[PDB]
């Protein structure tokens, strides 16, 4: 139908400030079709 | 002008604890303007954009978040992204930001693309901190070769001829498309128009119309405007950034629109997530968060 949907809410990836960029504290969740 | 080199340089960063600069040479520098406005001249100012693709909002000089929004987006080119502006101001290190995404724009120039915001202005980010960190780090006339290149960013993207997406939002004199592809590049950014209102006009649920907009440039406009919009050019969504939202992305008139705003924890003065909105080939939109601890 070519059509705008929005999927469900999403884990978020959790991150220390102080941690790089590298070291993710929680993966966040990611989207599926 | 080693692209894969500086892309290598401004990555080693990646493993390191925040704060620690990359350097490039300002011959390198240069290259990443000349050869992006090249880039950015050569396709349309509106670009018309195919799903999947991930949509960024403002990241304004928070480079170790650009990378911690690549560590969950993935990195170019393992996810197609499109930047809604504000790239440079306000953060600490403007300047591997919009390296970083030049660089990536020079790599893949069909799978990653960059919007104008209104910080790629050099009224505006002259007194907001590129300047300020041009010249410190490099010099005036290494920002002046900036602000050539910001002049030929593109303003505007429609994504499957369903999501319209600039940085700022809607105008008074956008009635046709025609007359976004009519504006010639390079040019600066007027105090007042079309081009003004697509950097920098913001959405008011109090207002009926078109109203005042109190940043004291542009217009607000109401959820009749949008709804209005969206069914003149038979659109489902707008997607638009410029304004710090808690959530990272918030929704706006029934969710017909949407503002996206991408650096968490903005100068460190705000209460804020970033959220990136991935759009998969049915065109079916999630937002990925980066929220802090
Ligand atoms: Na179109």
């Amino acid at each position: 139908r070519r059509r705008v949907s929005f999927g469900g809410h999403l884990r978020p990836e959790l991150f220390d400030e102080n941690l790089p960029p590298n070291m993710p504290l929680k993966r966040g969740e990611a989207p599926t079709k | 002008l080693n692209i894969d080199s500086i892309i290598q340089r401004l990555l080693e960063v990646r493993g390191s604890k925040p704060g620690k600069n990359v350097q490039l040479q300002e011959n390198e520098i240069r290259g990443l303007c000349l050869k992006s406005r090249e880039i950015f001249l050569s396709q349309p100012i509106l670009l018309e954009l195919e799903a999947p693709l991930k949509i960024c909002g403002d990241i304004h000089g928070q480079y170790y978040d650009l990378l911690r929004l690549f560590e969950y987006g993935g990195f170019p080119p393992e996810s197609n992204y499109l930047f809604l502006g504000d790239y440079v101001d306000r953060g600490k290190q403007s300047l591997e930001t919009i390296c970083l995404l030049l660089a990536y724009k020079i790599k893949y120039p069909e799978n990653f693309f960059l919007l104008r915001g209104n910080h790629e202005c050099a009224s505006i980010n002259r007194i907001y901190g590129f300047y300020d960190e041009c010249k410190r780090r490099y010099n005036i006339k290494l920002w002046k070769t900036f602000t050539d290149c910001f002049n030929c960013l593109p303003i505007a993207a429609i994504v499957d001829e369903k999501i319209f997406c600039c940085h700022g939002g809607l105008s008074p004199d956008l009635q046709s498309m025609e007359q976004i592809r009519r504006i010639m590049r390079p040019t600066d950014v007027p105090d007042q128009g079309l081009l003004c209102d697509l950097l920098w006009s913001d959405p008011d649920k109090d207002v009926l119309g078109w109203g005042e907009n109190d940043r004291g440039v542009s217009f607000t406009f109401g959820a009749e405007v949008v709804a209005k919009f969206l069914h003149k050019h038979d659109l489902d969504l707008i997607c638009r950034a410029h304004q710090v939202v808690e959530d990272g992305y918030e929704f706006f008139a029934k969710r017909q629109l949407v503002t996206l705003f991408s650096a968490p924890n903005y100068c460190g003065e705000f209460d804020n997530a970033g959220a990136m909105m991935s759009v998969d080939e049915t065109l079916m939109c999630s937002f990925q968060i980066l929220k802090p601890a």
